[PDB]
């Protein structure tokens, strides 16, 4: 028998890619410990999904102390040279 | 000392050399102007053995993803064994008096809960957020 | 100690050699400067065995699905013990005076409840959840 | 005690030879540093015959089914023993003075309901749920 | 005793013997440290034919069809008649002083009612509800 | 001083010689008429690497995009430092007797978290916002 | 003086001439009338530079365009050194007692903030809006 | 005096020959009976000096076009200037004692703000609107 979070189960699970999903877009780095719950990294399998921030928007987003043109919030990999 | 005081859990504490204990020994008795002179060996020990097992099993742990030991992890289980020497010791003297020579310390009724009830508890107090409860999680 | 006093429950200690019991008293004796020597072996193992019943009947079991005894079950029930032998010497000393000169400890209030009511009962206190209802429970 | 307090009703504490009662007086006299030592015998008796009727009265039954003596019976018939023979000498002293040595304890407040009124009352208190009112039941 | 004091009216107590008398006095004397011994038997006497008569009137009847007197009755007497005794003594000490030495009592601010002003009374008081008022009626 | 001690970190401090270490610290006996000359070498170097490892790890950072330590660093590490020698030397006096008179400070009592409770604590505490949570952040 | 202690900063101070500093100092030294005779120079020194610092760090900037510092930049510095120099010879004397007689002072602070515990701090407070937050500001 | 008080701005003050100065502290020494003879000239000088500062600098402009000094700038200017000399003296006395006898004085715990603090700085206040906020102001 198979239960929802049984190892051979988990890619037939909705949840389970939106998740990992929700992961990579969530993440700073791939160092999962200082990120994520023991919970999450178990039932998402998080070292299987390639976690490194590279897909987190924010990792792009200008984010300005003082910012004088109202320019904060602009994406990088929106401008016309990439 | 060689192996510093965060380094250590309770088990690395029983393991240590008499030597090693000796140093964290040392270090903690800076803390005191008076060192607790007084109070023997085994006690000390006792009380840092007992502060090292305090934090790793109630000082520890995250409030959402953020450490619940937020300062110094050295100078927390410094003064929280610092905490436990003076309670061994009877408490805070709030007043002392001898051969006339009399002091009164401004210590007054500053809580109720352990930690508050002395100044090193007090100190170590701030390292741990307090004890408020920042603690956040959703569901998936 | 040899077997710790949070893998004896009652009717271990009760089973256990006096060496074995000597180790653990030698231990609580740890937790004050003055090792209450002038109250008696009896009344230091009777607050030890009570300690021990104590915990397994009251500060047992689970709320939510978290133990009830969060902290180190060791020290809570070393605690537990001292804070028994200080009542059955009359509990806190706020204030001692004699020929040797005053002091007055910052010992005040101490609430209503037993635990509160000395400062190993107000440690104890803090490896329990002090004392707090957290428990949750569903239909299905 | 080979019969434990817990173990006799108040005709069984009337049917026990001098020696197990005696037994049973001598583990009620652990729980002060004093003994009770200028106390009668007959008023030792009368303490513990008065909590074994106590209990089986007063602290008998359920709420919501659950025992309403959660605790050790043990220890709560001894500390509630404790408590009357502490009755039986005037209360407990807030402070004590002699020939120039003196004493002041943190026994102060609590509150007006007896067993709020002495140490052993107040460990008493925690083996009965604080005398908390969690009785439920439904109609069919 | 032969006949036990729950088992005596005013009128019965008026009708046994100077001895079935006496060791019911006894009985109420052991409930003191004291005894009571500067106070005469008349007043002892005196004392329980009130504690019974008082007994029989205002400690009597239902509420909600449960016995108003719901602990010992014997112990409930007892500790009714020692409230009388300490009455007739002044109330309780709550401080003593001379050339012995000097106690405080943390007898304290008990309530304002009959049986709050004595630690018996604080007793006997929980056999009866703690004088509160459940009782429960309808119309058929 | 050569290094000043808003300069130095932890293993910096470590790292000093004896005598840049005893020009920050003879800055800190600066701050008290009396110089804690009576406090040994060893606590006031214990005070000074904790009063810099407390500033690196509780009063870092930033709120709001602000600096939490909006004061001048130097000054605020040495009154940590001076905060953490006199609670070594046993907290604030409220007030001192002895052949040479009696003084009473104006200390007042009312603070109860670890900085309000001494005067150097009291002025640090003005150079961090006085602990006040101005922190604010946003989505994009 | 020939510079005035509202026309240097922290640096400056450090420029100084001891005959500069010495005279800033016995400006400082004014304000009181025992002028804290047996405070050493190095003490005052550090005082003046710290209020400099703390000037030029917590009591500079504007506040919705006014300046936060309102009154004369000069005797707030001088009465923020004394208070510095009266902080370091322990608090305001409430009372004071000896060979020659007895004072109390009315002393009494006006609250737990630093500025408010010694009469210079009082002072000192008047010249920067009480503390208060005046502050504001608008988008375009 | 020939310059009155009122008619010297802070760099006056500083220009005034010795005995133009000399006629302004004699006018000041008046408001006490004591004359506070014990504190010297420079002392005196520095209290008048910062009193026309502070008069200049927080004590001017209008509210609702009403001047801010609204009783009489002579008396008030010598207020504020006896106000600080008293507080250069260490405060108000509240109470006096020696060989001479006692006397206790109506300050009677007077609050929190600077002025508030002596019998001086409580008739200044009464000159300024007792320190309130009429200040009004339209746009056109
Ligand atoms: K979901
Ligand atoms: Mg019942
Ligand atoms: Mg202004």
């Amino acid at each position: 028998m198979q239960l929802r979070r049984s190892p051979g189960m988990r890619p037939m699970d909705r949840d389970w890619h939106q998740e990992r999903a929700r992961a990579r877009e969530q993440a700073y780095s791939s160092d999962l410990t200082s990120q994520f719950s023991e919970s999450e990294i178990v039932k998402y399998e998080l070292d299987t999904a390639q976690i490194d921030g590279s897909d987190n928007p924010r990792t792009y987003i200008w984010n300005r102390t003082i910012d004088l043109f109202g320019m904060n919030g602009t994406d990088v990999r929106e401008l016309r040279n990439r | 000392p060689d192996p510093s005081i965060d380094e250590v859990s309770k088990s690395d504490w029983d393991a240590l050399t008499t030597q090693e204990q000796d140093d964290i020994i040392s270090q903690v008795e800076n803390l005191s102007s008076t060192g607790w002179v007084n109070t023997s060996r085994e006690r000390k020990a006792e009380a840092i053995r007992s502060a090292i097992a305090e934090r790793d099993t109630l000082y520890s742990g995250n409030m959402s993803r953020l450490p619940t030991l937020d300062g110094d992890a050295e100078y927390f289980t410094l003064y929280l064994s610092a905490h436990k020497i003076q309670l061994f010791e009877g408490g805070e003297a709030q007043s002392e008096s001898g051969e006339g020579g009399s002091v009164s310390y401004s210590t007054g009724g500053g809580g109720e809960k352990d930690l508050q009830k002395t100044r090193y508890g007090r100190m170590a107090l701030e390292y741990v957020w307090e004890d408020n409860s920042i603690a956040a999680l959703r569901t998936y």
